[PDB]
């Protein structure tokens, strides 16, 4: 137990991957569709409404217009008023 | 040749310490360390690039 033998230097068995690699983790490139055609979405940008069901929340961290997830939509009848009494409907 | 002389030095070095002569003209190789790995035998194994 004194000894440590067997001392297995890593050297290229890491650099095998690539030399930037082991100075940044790299990103991950989504998954391309077939009816999506050719556009290219990525994980930071929504552009349509989603469906909120039994999904996570998303957050936003600076500028860059998004769209939203829907919670409640209703049409009803529009009444007629303002904020005040001119009501005329002539 | 093994004898040296340094025109100011200081009295602190004992036996062990180590000189490193730099020349001119010279490109120094710099080095970063990654992996360090550790074991029972009392050293450390350094993997840098």
């Amino acid at each position: 137990g004194g000894m440590t033998g067997v001392l297995f230097s890593l050297g290229a068995s890491m650099v095998l991957g690539g030399v930037a690699q082991m100075l940044a983790p790299k990103a991950r490139t989504p998954r391309i569709q077939t009816t999506d055609n050719g556009k290219q979405n990525t994980y930071f940008s929504s552009l349509d409404n989603m469906v909120a069901q039994g999904n996570v929340l998303p957050v936003l961290y600076g500028e860059m217009r998004v769209g939203s997830r829907v919670v409640s939509q209703e049409i009803s009848t529009a009444d007629e008023g303002d904020g005040g009494q001119v009501v005329v409907i002539g | 040749v093994k004898v040296k002389v340094s025109r100011v030095p200081d009295g602190v070095a004992e036996y062990s310490v180590w000189e490193l002569k730099l020349p001119t003209l010279r490109q120094r190789l710099f080095r970063c360390v990654s992996i360090r790995e550790n074991d029972d035998g009392t050293y450390a194994i350094t993997a840098v690039q």
